[PDB]
């Protein structure tokens, strides 16, 4: 539903505790039309499990900076289009992040 | 050139009894030092429009710089930019109203934006804008308040850099419902001469055209 999954996600740390991604536009959009993207990261190998989401605002800005990000730990995450109706796509393929220490 | 021996802009040149459209040498503030050659149109809803902006054929590079879009570029009676220091200096002379002349494949709209102004250097060229009507549909509105953006000077609302992405430079927010500088021709997402409310941001307009007259003429 809703649409194809974000191409070609890209991820750099940005300063010592955050991180910047970015992501294409998909390719597919089924029926309703993409109205925004979430960005869903949680620790990889870490102990808090916590799966966060971050909302852009609208579908134009294909880029996120997240912020609160812990030096010396790794991150997984995926880009996927919310439409306007409120379903979810296809999720991105997995991208794993090391922060520095 | 009796009445206004001096025009600082088409519409005291119409009077003056201009009414072809074309190029004609304007005053800024009416000072004989400050000339500037511009396209007036003349015949748009009774016409006295100084043209900046003109998209017919993709035939110019408007994927310029910082530099270029201050100063202007292109040949004025095909396609071109006006400049935004020339956009500012009119704007500042009296109360101007815009206009947006859009034509697509045999189908026509425009959009009229009762106040218009573009602030200086100094404000990175601030959009004013407001007070919309026509049938184009009202995406200027979401562009008010915004500094103008380059590809090599990023002023926008976004994470990423929207001039760059969508190839083009614009009063951009995060990043547009209008896009009438960006690539010709170009119908992929937000690439392309978008005007959002009339063909979306899939369809790349034609023919655009942006001018201005001062409000209530
Ligand atoms: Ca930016």
């Amino acid at each position: 539903v809703c649409s194809s999954e974000p191409e070609n996600v890209q991820a750099d740390p940005e300063n010592y505790t955050s991180l910047l991604v970015t992501w294409e536009r998909p390719r597919v959009v089924y029926d309703t039309m993409i109205e925004k993207f979430a960005v869903l990261y949680q620790q990889l190998d870490g102990e808090d499990q916590t799966k966060h989401e971050f909302l852009t605002d609208g579908y134009q800005d294909l880029g996120a900076i997240l912020n609160n990000l812990l030096p010396n730990m790794s991150y997984v995450l995926q880009i996927v289009a919310i439409c306007t109706n409120g379903l979810y796509g296809k999720y991105s393929d997995q991208l794993i992040v090391d922060m520095p220490t | 050139g009796l009445l206004y021996p001096f025009p600082k802009d088409c519409s005291q040149a119409m009077l003056n009894g201009d009414t072809t459209s074309g190029l004609y040498t304007i005053y800024l503030n009416g000072d004989k030092a400050e000339a500037l050659e511009v396209f007036c149109d003349m015949t748009s809803d009774g016409g006295g429009w100084i043209v900046f902006l003109r998209r017919k054929n993709g035939r110019e590079n408007f994927y310029q710089n910082w530099k270029a879009y201050a100063a202007g570029f292109g040949d004025r009676r095909e396609e071109f930019w006006l400049g935004l220091d020339n956009l500012n200096k009119i704007t500042a002379q009296g109360q101007y109203e815009l206009r947006v002349d859009l034509r697509d494949h045999g189908e026509t709209a425009f959009a009229v934006y009762d106040k218009f102004s573009v602030g200086d250097a100094k404000t990175r060229y601030k959009l004013k804008v407001e007070g919309y009507s026509g049938t184009a549909g009202d995406s200027m509105a979401y562009h008010n308040g915004r500094s103008f953006s380059t590809f090599d000077k990023d002023t926008d609302s976004a994470i990423t850099n929207c001039a760059l992405s969508y190839k083009g430079a614009f009063w951009y927010r995060n990043c547009h419902r209008v896009n009438l500088m960006g690539r010709y021709g170009d119908n992929n997402h937000s690439q392309g001469v978008n005007w959002f409310h009339w063909k979306g941001h899939e369809h790349s307009i034609q023919f655009a055209e942006m001018k201005l007259r001062p409000s209530n003429f």
